[PDB]
């Protein structure tokens, strides 16, 4: 289960968390069935 | 019987926006009345005679 | 009706309430998807070499349509015992995986 | 086999109990006694497989 | 029905009838005990008339 | 209502709760003893000329 809560055009300088509701959503479900204990985040 | 969800009513059209997450509909007393068609996808309404 | 259901041969003027009222069905409609694909259980059942208890292996069967009546049918199955749904009736079902 | 088939193994101690469903394969030496016990089995140390 | 065997599905249905049964009598009674104080203050509103 | 309350849509359940007595046959005296005499309490206070 993959939740994710991408807001675009959010005009306000970075600082910290802005004020709102967030409703994670399953984007996508993948059933293998190995369970996972540490990752590493890719980035460009 | 869709899906195996046994029982009797009359099967009509429900105007309720499920999210692609979603496939069965529930209300108070936790009884199945909106469930959508595995061949077409529409979303039906279940409601007794 | 209502002589019956006051268990007496003669009813006094007045009102009484009797049986229910239903409407039967009219006829039955059977919903499924359109696959076709025969999972491949003599695959996993009549494997030349099974793994080991430790290093147990785990297999995908997916988008496939389940036949365990072929599966049944063989002989020397004896352990077969089954806790959430009963044995005979897993061809009238489905599974999410 | 009739001359002795030995690729299915089993286990004799482990360090701790598991969870239902655990997924790791750690082949690892396991001893018994206070004092660790490194590289080959040995005395309050075997062998676990 | 349809998930279990039909020999002891008779077991798993009975704790469930009887689950449903007893509510129906817990409702029951509390009406008899609210239709109690209403007439016991039918009787004071007519007696004011 | 006796049956659709607790075997509702289920013909083989009610069949069953046959076997229990006759629980709700007391349940429509009970209940319909309440809804006569909430009429009467009104034909006290108003009906008196
Ligand atoms: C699904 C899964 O993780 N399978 C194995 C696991 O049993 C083993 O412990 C690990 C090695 O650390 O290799 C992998
Ligand atoms: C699924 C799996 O392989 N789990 C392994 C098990 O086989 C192994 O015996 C144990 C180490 O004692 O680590 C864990």
């Amino acid at each position: 289960k993959i939740y994710s809560k991408h807001t675009p055009i959010l005009v306000r300088e970075p600082e910290d968390l802005p004020q709102g509701f967030s409703a994670l959503e399953p984007l996508v479900d993948l059933p293998i069935g190995i369970n996972i204990t540490r990752f590493q985040t890719l980035l460009a | 019987n869709f899906n195996g969800l046994k029982g009797t009513g009359v099967l009509t059209e429900s105007n309720k926006k499920f999210l692609p997450f979603q496939q069965f509909g529930r209300d108070i007393a936790d009884t199945t009345d909106a469930v959508r068609d595995p061949q077409t996808l529409e979303i039906l309404d279940i409601t007794p005679c | 009706e209502t002589k019956c259901t006051l268990k007496s041969f003669t009813v006094e003027k007045g009102i009484y309430q009797t049986s229910n009222f239903r409407v039967q069905p009219t006829e039955s409609i059977v919903r499924f998807p359109n696959i076709t694909n025969l999972c491949p259980f003599d695959e996993v059942f009549n494997a030349t070499r099974f793994a080991s208890v430790y290093a147990w292996n785990r297999k995908r069967i997916s988008n496939c349509v389940a036949d365990y009546s072929v599966l049944y049918n063989l002989a020397p199955f004896f352990t077969f015992k089954c806790y959430g749904v009963s044995p005979t009736k897993l061809n009238d079902l489905c599974f999410t995986n | 086999k009739v001359s002795g088939n030995y690729n299915y193994l089993y286990r004799l101690f482990r360090k701790s109990n598991l969870k239902p469903f655990e997924r790791d394969i750690s082949t690892e030496i396991y001893q018994a006694g206070n004092k660790p016990c490194n590289g080959v089995a040995g005395f309050n140390c075997y062998f676990p497989l | 029905f349809s998930r279990l065997d039909k020999v002891e599905a008779e077991v798993q249905i009975d704790r469930l009838i009887t689950g449903r049964l007893q509510s129906l009598q817990t409702y029951v009674t509390q009406q008899l005990i609210r239709a109690a104080e209403i007439r016991a203050s039918a009787n004071l509103a007519a007696t004011k008339m | 209502d006796c049956t659709m309350y607790i075997c509702g849509d289920s013909t083989e359940c009610s069949n069953l709760l046959l076997q229990y007595g006759s629980f709700c046959t007391q349940l429509k005296r009970a209940l319909t003893g309440i809804a006569v005499e909430q009429d009467k309490n009104t034909q006290e206070v108003f009906a008196q000329v």
